[PDB]
């Protein structure tokens, strides 16, 4: 459904638990493919396999998806 | 330090 994906860079470090969750640190620019819900974002490393989901407050949005 | 982790979607 998504036309246009947005990107993000880090803004806190992120330790994902799961398989379904995408670490990170600070700094990290992050493609976002698509808002999974109210608190979550799916997210790739650009140029990467890295892929997965981390909450919207640990990023700053630069572009939402469209 | 960081916002506390939310509950993950369904």
């Amino acid at each position: 459904m998504v036309l246009e994906y947005g990107e993000a860079i880090a803004k806190f470090n992120f330790n994902g638990d799961t398989q379904v969750e995408m670490s990170f640190r600070k700094g990290e620019r992050i493609t976002l493919l698509r808002q999974v819900d109210e608190n979550w974002y799916e997210g790739r490393i650009p140029g990467t396999s890295r892929q997965g989901i981390f909450p919207i407050t640990y990023v700053d949005v630069i572009k939402r998806p469209l | 330090l960081a916002p506390p982790k939310p509950p993950l979607p369904e």
